RNA sequence: GCUUUUUUGC
DNA sequence: TCACAATTCTAAAAGCAAAAAAGCCTTCTC
DNA sequence: GAGAAGGTTTAGAATTGTGA
């Protein structure tokens, strides 16, 4: 039965690779006895032992010598030893990797009002996995009398299965799995909250932790069965138990695009705006002012608010004062958790400034504020980015004026440069050197020039005379604010996109003075391909590597377990800053 | 001009470079090549000529009767293509070679034959390319994929400085050959030079030579120039030509002439040489020092003793030079070595080898070559001669040679592919000029040296492998038996053949299936060239530099489109124009500039050959006339861009489009997306799944017309007429006379596909497009294919999207939809599932298909005939019967899921079983329609022949009031005269009998085929095919794509409450976050959605003058002012000329935006796209004030709306959703099965173990590797405990660690559990 | 779980133990493997005492 | 219910 | 003797998923 | 027809080939 003879389809029958060795093995032994009883001469029983050995030799360990013997089709067949090792033999394949039932897979998409503790799952899948379960309660609640019944009525699906099932999802933790479960927050406990659809609904929170964005990823969803199971989940893989990475200290629950940008431009100061320069008597104040248009969303004001120092150990201190803040500051700190204090909300707010925040909201007050404090965070950051209606036009990113002065001088100076050579007075080397330099530094110019009007291109006036402030444009907030993209990207939408890299690593000579906003010609765009074609196999080859690499380091170290209290020693590690040359890289604080 | 099938829709079409070429016909790769595979070919160079040609005449051991080759013909299919995709078997045709077979005499190579015997022999059937470059193998449709390999020839490699751990060049000389065996020479860190075979192992080189009939002697003189010594009076005065000293030091003193030259302690420099032969320096004196330090050339031998005085390459010795100096002999030759200019390879190389003569050469080959079998004389000398020099074994491609000469300067280019002695010494020679320093190595990334297989090439060396092993065959047998009681066909057997052909066509890595949803899919499966397959690299050791793009692809091989993954630039895809040379390396055209004047010859360039010129840019501005208006131009001379004066140029670029293959070229503003996101969406762009209703892109490349009529999807007219009949099933097309042939009357019809399914279970149907009366030209089409619209190419539909975050249901690349959307079907399509049932003969009982069930009431036998098969038409679900078929219960169920109705039932029955009553039913069904359209197919020929009959019979005795009182056909016996009239009108009466006749004879046929039974798999009774067709809706899930690269999941599917509306009123439809462009550079969508919104704005202008409706007058004068805007625009419609009925049909087909074109690297402009949105009436920023609808406040910061094009991939949410709770267990380890199709359960492979301990959840993992897998006992013990109430388990032991134990008992090592 | 058994009509050598590489058999019997497998498959006579 | 080949997604 | 050092041979090369098609010995014979 | 029936890319360890 460890290699059956299983008939297929219809007529005929699939013999595994075994059977012919052994059925082979059996002839030969079958032959040389023969032989042996009848006494042949010399030569044929040598010849028959040889090759009953060989017989054998193929049977234990087919392949290991030369001649691999072959079957039907032209390849080897698998011998008991190949039926072990190699990552398709039982210790790779059916071991440590087993199939489980119990168990679904589907779509993940975006389920942006769930908490940060719960996972739509569908209500075909969720009925689906949940069967015994029902049919527990069914039997329990009477409905039905025998196991019979029930299964024909859950399979029929009437009206009564729907409430029993929203019974018995009520507290039972699911694992949601993605598929290269890389780290341990790659596996994490939900609770089920039945949806009408087909795609698993995941919190926008925990996407950073999974690395999963919806271009159409897909996870797998588990069931613990027994009490330990259910425990197990809810008190160590929770989601809540889990926002702080394990590699170091830094939190797992950033803020990440859409919502960072919501609080960037709720959270801002605008020079003039409706409302300006009034006196708020609290931040309730300044909500129900802007939501009647009477106030802009971020328009200097004064505001009288009260914030909560807990100097006083374990109790909470009151302090009442004026501050100079916006309305959109304000409107946000109706959600700041009581113990901080109102200077963590009072600038724009990127990406550092806020997972800073929650970070602070986590040291200070503990787990559960935070945990509330990152949902509020979510919501906020979603109403008041979709209310900024922040689009991205042609307009929304300028070439600067000066480019083209910029690379007209530029192109003198290779010219000059070229003709230099062309007398012989410069060396092929130091020519070519020299002009990357001077390209290099009109790179510079331009894209300096290019930041240097989008990042206060708005000139707007109070009541008068002109005033300068940091400019409203929309991917300028896209990139300033840490929603996402970087400098390099915006320099490469509006500025020249420098010089690009031949596969060798030689640096042509001839860069692309012209940006994505304005064409490529083809030249430029082939070149272009070389860099990125580059980088698309860098990646493609990479995780391979990669996972082989992670499995030898776990397959190495895991054994270590942390057993005992104090092993009683004076010796370690003498920790002092390193230095790189330069300045202190990695500080003595964290380090030790 | 313009056609009268392209004037109904005209694309405003942007772009100023006129081109001059027009694109090529897309699928001549692969339509050419197998035209030359089949083709009866005098003087039989290629195709199955060359291959016969080759293999015979035959010949046995002069057995005095031997066999030779006449004519091979091709017979014609038993089948057509559409019965073979509906019945199974291949498309093919019958070969037939007329062989000879001639039986000499006794002692007779003078002797003429005795006895000639001649027939046809059948050998094999051989599939065939139907007439859109694909084959149908067993029913399915396959495509035979192109193979970029190695050309063969000699490749001088480096290999770097990897080697020997101290950064030495090493240098290698390859050989390969077409059919043969690669013979490496290469260099060792020692400097010594050795040589291999296979790649197996290694030798000195030298002993080669020692095999090919040379002595020492003559390999010394070959790879050396002598010096000569000359024993004088004084110290061994020596003859010195001064080139050989530069670079040198100065050993002694140089003089001559009673004069000092140059003198010791310096060294030797240009002016030293100078000075030298200035003076015509002949001999100079030198001490016996410096030469001592040479080697003596020649074996020297003593006059006296007949004894060797001083072998050959050995060093020269202060007591052999005295032994010898008296020998007499006053010349000696040693070798001039330099340690730069030269080196002395050879000479160590012939102190390293075992070898000293033939023998010992051939013995060590032999001994290298099969080790086990003891050496042998003659068959070694057999072996080696065999190995290389015998024809029949090894062949360089004529190709081949052309490569081997060209790479060693050689001058001409035809010769003999068995390799020659001068070849071999002359590689040696070159690659060690290449060592020396001289020359440089050839890299293997170069076009030039990598050469295009293709369908016709490989069949042909597939089909003589098959021939050579049976003429292998025939020549075994044809020295035996009586010959002149066999005919020529009774030896061939023709098995071998057939079984080669089929099983290449069948299964091979490169003839695989197709992919076939969409007709992008289709062409550009086609043009694609694959560097896998036998015969090149693979994934794994593929390495890391061919996966890069060399910068000789420019228009050869495309940049942006080859898909990502473990196969990433090894799956290329082939350029617009590129064209394969007559050898196979790929040309690309480029029009010819002699001076300035940019003259309109195009010539083919290959990829060597474009190196040496310098070749402009495809957009360099000239000033209609061909002078380049700017005085620096770009070119591209040596694979790097440069700039180039006014006038170097010798070549220009013929398109703007020619380094993009087909599938890139349909992105608008390719030239402003990151080159990720182009090929991101070239590659999404061939998924995407065609809709219900097609809409056209409305933001094109005016490449859609193209792509769609260069594929075999639409209908297109074949000879221009009248349209005479329309239908649903049907066109009838009425020949124009002129275009008629000479006569048969001939009429056009054409049978349009009605809901077939495609390879990936698709719909692929065909809609009529034009009406009745309706002139067609010849290549017009008729009949829109799956996502074609008036035959462009419509993928998806044009959406109207808005640019914002919508409350974070647009995440990270969600998409938001409106309800809008799912209510009006425009992403709707429809799936099409093949189930089968196989209705075998079992044991306990033949089987049956009785509708007679046991074990079921009437629920599910109520969708059915008395036969148990279902009506055509009746909608079914999961779980449901289809077919009738029971136990002595295997009746074909629906499976879970699948819905919908049952469009078609197929039954085959194999010839012994009585056909059964729906069976009955289903084949009378199928003559019927047989008949009749085979009736239709008549035509008015015998109307005109009873005219023609009564045109003679005008008078003479005719009663011109009868003529129409009796039918047309007794007009015949009538009276007349007894004249020609009479003899006419019996011939016309003849000219009746055999059109009956002939119609008759073709009309039996069918009853023959439709009647019989097919081939089924033996011991089968017949196969049932039921056909149903669900149709998919959008739904959360559902991914969803542009153009460039902006996938998506479908996330909400919001009522059109909900969605935001512009003042005007009208909603939006989808929203796209755009937080995406910044980070993933595609700033392509952003400019196609502006462009879209500008042309659907001057769509809404015309439908609104037009539906409020105003005179003609105007809209010929908006069209044409909209049509005018741009600037040198080339388009240049005149609209005066239109008749004002063509106008109103035109803009009638504009009252849903007018459509656009737009080139992909010369597009429109941004000032241009500004121009368009000013004529309508829309804001010039492109960004309108959107309203909120769920609380209608007005949304700051104006947002970006306007039309894009979306595209719906085929990953359906619905066929990725699974679950599974308890099913079926594997049989070795009792585990749970793996799929959807099995009810199979997910894999929690190792990785997720590790995040289990790492969390420290123990006992989960406990359970979810014992009890939820594998333990028997314990699984089922948990499912009751489960059930009853209490949630415990009992773990035991697993099942599939048992059967490791005991797989590793049945070795010989005790493994067992302790205490 | 229940096996079986077949009765080589002579011995036969375990190829596992004979070339792992380093050997078993090789190096407890202190002489090369080329040899060991030449005698094995029947090419050479190998003496005993 | 097993092996291979090909493709595709992440 | 006994030591480097060159040649040979074996071991490995991410994870999950879906689809599709192939497929199960030559010959020798009554 | 069909039953018989013998059929790359690197690295690490191990050998032996001069070279002392
Ligand atoms: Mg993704």
């Amino acid at each position: 039965d460890l290699r059956p003879l299983v008939p297929l389809d219809g007529g005929r029958f699939a013999t595994s690779d075994l059977n012919d060795l052994y059925r082979r093995v059996i002839n030969r032994n079958n032959r040389l006895k023969r032989l042996l009883d009848l006494a042949a001469p010399d030569i044929i029983v040598r010849n028959e032992k040889r090759m009953l050995q060989e017989a054998v030799d193929a049977l234990l360990d087919n392949g290991r010598r030369g001649r691999a013997i072959t079957g039907s089709n032209k390849r080897p067949l698998k011998s008991l030893a190949d039926m072990i090792k190699g990552k398709q033999g039982r210790f790779r394949q059916n071991l440590l990797g087993k199939r489980v039932d119990y168990s679904g897979r589907s779509v993940i998409t975006v389920g942006p009002y769930l908490r940060l503790h719960q996972c739509g799952l569908p209500k075909k899948m969720a009925l689906e996995l949940f069967k015994p379960f029902i049919y527990g309660k069914l039997e329990l609640r009477g409905l039905a009398t025998t196991i019979k019944a029930a299964k024909k009525m859950v399979e029929r699906e009437e009206a009564v299965v729907w409430d029993i099932l929203d019974e018995v999802i009520r507290e039972h933790p699911v694992l949601l799995n993605r598929a290269p479960t890389l780290h341990r927050l790659g596996i994490q406990a939900f609770e089920p909250v039945l949806i009408e659809g087909k795609a698993i609904q995941l919190h926008p929170l925990v996407c950073a932790a999974y690395n999963a964005d919806f271009d159409g990823d897909q996870m797998a969803v588990h069931v613990p069965l027994t009490l330990e199971a259910q425990l197990e989940a809810r008190a160590l893989m929770m989601s809540t138990n889990n926002i702080l990475s394990p590699a170091n200290g830094e939190p797992i629950i950033v803020p990440s695009q859409d919502v960072v940008l919501g609080l960037y431009y709720m959270t801002r100061d605008c020079v003039n705006a409706k409302g300006e320069g009034m006196v708020l008597t609290g931040p309730k104040e300044a909500e129900r002012l802007y939501r009647s248009g009477l106030a802009s969303l971020h328009a200097r004001v004064k505001v009288r608010i009260t914030e909560y120092e807990k100097d006083a150990n374990g109790e909470l201190v009151a302090k009442t004062s004026l501050k100079d803040t916006t309305v959109g500051r304000a409107i946000l700190w109706m959600i700041v958790p009581k113990g901080l204090p109102y200077s963590i909300v009072n600038q724009a707010l990127g990406k550092k400034a806020i997972s800073k925040m929650l970070n602070t909201c986590y040291r200070i007050l503990g787990l559960k504020p935070t945990v509330i404090f990152a949902d509020q965070i979510m919501y906020t950051g979603f109403a008041y980015a979709a209310r900024s209606g922040a689009s991205v036009g042609i307009d929304d990113m300028v070439i600067p004026e000066k480019k083209h002065e910029i690379i007209s001088e530029a192109e003198a100076e290779v010219a000059e440069i070229q003709e230099q050579f062309q007398s012989g007075l410069v060396t092929a080397g130091e020519r070519y050197n020299k002009v990357i330099d001077i390209w290099a530094a009109a790179n510079d110019r331009v894209s300096k020039a290019m930041m240097d009007n989008l990042q206060t291109e708005t000139v707007i006036n109070r009541d008068g005379q002109e005033e300068k402030q940091v400019s409203f444009n929309s991917i300028y907030m896209m990139a300033d604010s840490g929603a996402r993209g970087s400098a390099a990207q915006i320099r490469q939408l509006a500025g020249m996109r420098g010089l690009m890299a031949k596969p060798d690593g030689s640096i042509i000579e001839t860069p692309i003075t012209a940006n994505f906003r304005e064409g490529l010609n083809v030249l430029q765009y082939f070149i272009s391909t070389h860099g990125a074609r580059k980088g698309l196999a860098d990646t493609a080859l990479k995780t391979a590597n990669s996972g082989y690499l992670t499995r030898r380091l776990v397959d190495v170290a895991q054994d270590l377990v942390v057993t005992e209290d104090d092993c009683g020693t004076h010796e370690g590690i003498m920790m002092t800053p390193v230095i790189e040359g330069g300045d202190v890289k990695e500080p003595l604080r964290d380090r030790v | 001009v313009y056609s009268y099938t392209e004037k109904k829709r005209i694309r405003k079409d942007f772009g100023k470079r006129p081109q001059v070429l027009d694109v090529p016909y897309l699928l001549s790769i692969q339509l050419d090549s197998f035209q030359k595979f089949i083709e009866q070919d005098p003087e039989g160079q290629y195709g199955l000529e060359a291959a016969f040609r080759s293999v015979f005449p035959i010949q046995s051991y002069s057995g005095n009767s031997e066999l030779q080759y006449v004519s091979y013909r091709l017979g014609e299919p038993v089948f057509d293509v559409q019965e073979c995709q509906i019945r199974g078997v291949t498309y093919s045709a019958p070969l037939r070679v007329k062989l000879r077979l001639v039986i000499y005499e006794r002692e007779a190579p003078e002797g003429t034959v005795k006895d000639i015997k001649e027939q046809e022999v059948y050998m094999g059937e051989i599939p065939l390319m139907t007439d859109n470059g694909t084959f149908v193998i067993n029913g399915t449709e396959r495509v035979i994929v192109s193979q970029l390999h190695r050309s063969p020839g000699v490749f001088f490699d480096s290999d770097k400085g990897k080697t020997h751990s101290s950064g030495k060049v090493l240098y290698n000389a390859r050989i390969i050959p077409y059919r043969g065996s690669w013979l490496d020479f290469e260099f060792d860190p020692k400097d010594n030079l050795f040589v291999r075979i296979d790649r197996r192992r290694k030798l000195p080189a030298t002993i080669i030579l020692r095999a090919l009939n040379y002595t020492t002697e003559q390999i010394l003189d070959l790879f050396f120039e002598k010096v000569i010594f000359e024993i004088r009076d004084n110290k061994l005065q020596m003859e010195l030509v001064p080139e050989r000293l530069r670079g040198e030091t100065a050993s002694f003193d140089i003089e001559a002439n009673g004069k000092v030259y140059v003198e010791k302690g310096r060294r030797i420099t240009a002016r030293h040489i100078r000075q030298l032969e200035k003076d015509d320096v002949k001999l100079i004196e030198v001490p016996v020092e410096y030469i001592a330090g040479k080697v003596v050339a020649k074996d020297y031998i003593d006059e006296s003793t007949g004894e060797l005085i001083c072998a050959a390459n050995m060093e020269l010795s202060l007591d052999l030079l005295a032994k010898l100096s008296q020998s007499g002999h006053k010349r000696i030759e040693t070798l001039f070595t330099n340690d730069l200019d030269h080196g002395p390879y050879i000479s160590e190389t012939l102190r390293v080898d075992p070898t000293n003569d033939r023998l010992s050469a051939l013995v060590e080959i032999y001994r290298m070559m099969r080790p086990g079998e003891p050496p042998t004389r003659e068959a070694a000398e057999s072996l080696f001669e065999n190995l290389f020099f015998s024809e029949d074994r090894y062949d360089l491609s004529a190709v081949g040679r052309m490569k081997f000469n060209r790479s060693l300067l050689r001058e001409e280019i035809e010769g003999s592919g068995i390799l020659s002695k001068d070849d071999i010494i002359d590689v040696m020679k070159k690659l060690i000029d290449i060592r020396n320093g001289k020359g440089e190595v050839d890299d293997i990334d170069h076009l030039g040296n990598r050469r295009i297989r293709s369908v016709g090439e490989m069949a042909e060396n597939q089909f003589r492998v098959g021939l050579v092993r049976v003429e292998r065959a025939v020549k075994e047998r044809l020295s035996l038996g009586d010959l002149d009681t066999l005919m020529p066909q009774d030896m061939i057997n023709a098995k071998p053949i057939s079984a080669a052909v089929k099983e290449f066509f069948g299964s091979s890595q490169l003839s695989q299936f197709m992919d076939q949803n969409n007709p992008l899919s289709e062409i550009t499966h086609k043009r694609r060239i694959s560097a896998l397959g036998p015969g090149g690299l693979t994934r794994e050791r593929a390495g890391f530099e061919v996966r890069d793009v060399h910068p000789t692809h420019y228009g050869r091989v495309c940049p942006i489109e080859t898909p990502e993954g473990p196969n990433i630039g090894l799956i290329n895809s082939l350029s617009v124009y590129a064209q394969t040379n007559e050898y196979g390396f790929l040309e690309t055209p480029y029009r010819k500039v002699t001076d300035g004047v940019v003259t309109d010859e195009i010539h083919y360039l290959s990829a060597i050959e474009e190196g040496n010129y310098v070749i402009a840019q495809a957009n360099s501005n000239l000033d209609e006339e061909g002078h380049f208006v700017e005085d620096l131009v770009t070119c591209r001379s040596k694979g790097e861009s440069s700039l180039f004066s006014r006038d170097q140029v010798d070549y220009m670029d013929v398109s703007t489009q020619q380094v993009v293959s087909v599938g890139a070229s349909l992105i608008p503003f390719l030239e402003h997306d990151d080159a990720n996101r182009a090929l991101m969406g070239a590659n999404m762009q061939r998924q995407a799944v065609p809709t219900l209703r097609a809409d056209k892109p409305l933001v094109g490349t005016g490449m859609e017309r193209a792509v769609a009529v260069d594929s075999g999807v639409t209908a297109v007219a074949k000879r221009g007429g009248v349209v005479q009949y329309v239908d649903a099933s049907r066109i009838v097309i009425k020949v124009n006379e002129d275009e008629m042939y000479p006569g048969e009357a001939g009429i056009d019809i054409y049978n349009l596909t009605k809901y077939t399914r495609s390879n990936q279970n698709t719909c692929i149907n065909q809609m009529p497009c034009v009406s009745l009366g309706e002139p067609v030209e010849r290549g017009d089409v008729l009949a829109d294919g799956p996502s074609t619209d008036l035959g462009e190419l419509a993928l998806g539909q044009n959406m109207r999207v808005a640019f914002m975050p919508w409350n974070g249901y647009n995440f990270e690349d969600s998409i938001l939809v409106s309800e809008r959307v799912v209510q009006e079907d425009r992403f709707t399509t429809i799936h099409i599932q093949e189930l089968a049932c196989v209705s075998r003969d079992t044991k306990l009982g033949p089987e049956e298909i009785t509708a007679d069930i046991p074990n079921v009431g009437e629920a599910a036998l109520s969708k059915l005939d008395e036969s148990g098969i279902v009506y055509i038409g009746a909608e079914v679900t999961g779980g449901d019967i289809l077919v009738g078929k029971v136990t002595p219960d295997s009746s074909l169920r629906v499976p879970n899921g699948v819905s919908g109705t049952v469009i078609d039932v197929q039954v085959f029955t194999r010839d012994g079983v009585e056909k059964d009553k729906r069976a009955l039913e289903i084949e009378e069904m199928q003559l019927k329609q047989a008949k009749k359209d085979l009736s239709e197919e008549l035509q008015i020929l015998e109307a005109g022949l009873f005219s023609r009959i009564r045109a003679v019979l005008v008078a003479g005795g005719v009663e011109a009031e009868k003529l129409d009182k009796l039918p047309r056909d007794r007009w015949l016996e009538l009276g007349l005269t007894d004249e020609e009239k009479q003899n006419q009108l019996e011939q016309l009466a003849e000219q009746y009998d055999e059109l009956k006749h002939e119609f008759e004879k073709k009309l039996e046929a069918k009853r023959r085929k439709i009647t019989q039974g097919d081939d089924l798999a033996p011991g089968v009774l017949k196969i049932v095919k039921v056909y149903l067709a669900v149709k998919r809706r959008i739904q959360p899930g559902d991914k969803m794509a542009g153009r460039h690269g902006n996938k998506g999941v479908i996330s909400k599917i919001n009522p059109i409450e909900d969605m935001p509306y512009d003042e005007n009123g009208t909603p939006v439809d989808i929203v796209l976050n755009p937080l995406g462009v910044p980070s993933r550079m595609n700033i392509g969508q952003i400019l196609e959605t502006h462009l879209g919104m500008a042309a659907k704005g001057i769509g809404d202008k015309i439908n609104a003058m037009l539906k409020q409706q105003q005179e003609v007058a105007k809209l010929r004068e908006f069209i044409q002012r909209a049509y005018d805007l741009g600037a040198d625009v080339r388009q240049k419609v005149d609209l005066s000329t239109f008749s004002d009925e063509e106008v109103m049909r035109l803009a009638e087909n504009l009252r849903k935006g007018m459509p656009i074109a737009t080139p992909v690297f010369d597009g429109a402009k941004e000032a241009e796209i500004k121009e368009l949105l000013k004529l309508g009436d829309l804001p010039t920023s492109g960004q309108i004030r959107l309203y909120d609808g769920r609380t209608g406040e007005q949304f700051e910061r104006p947002v970006t709306v306007g039309y894009m094009y979306m595209l719906k991939l085929n990953h359906l949410v619905d066929d990725k959703m699974h679950a599974r709770s308890t099913g079926s267990y594997s049989l070795v380890t009792q585990q749970p099965l793996g799929g959807k199709a099995q009810f199979g359960g997910q894999r929690f492979g190792e990785m997720e173990v590790w995040a289990l301990e790492a969390y420290g959840a123990a006992y989960t993992l406990q359970e979810m590797l014992t009890v939820k897998s594998d333990d028997v006992n314990g699984r089922t013990k948990m499912y009751k405990n489960i059930v009853d109430g209490n949630h415990q388990m009992e773990p035991g032991m697993p099942e599939s660690f048992n059967v490791l134990l005991k797989e590793i008992r049945s070795l010989g090592i005790n493994i067992e559990l302790e205490d | 779980e229940r096996m079986g058994h077949i009765e080589l009509a002579s011995p036969t050598a375990h190829i596992w133990f004979l070339k792992s590489l380093p050997s078993r058999i090789g190096l407890l019997l202190d002489m090369p493997l080329r040899d060991i497998e030449r005698v094995l498959y029947f090419e050479s006579y190998v003496v005993i005492e």
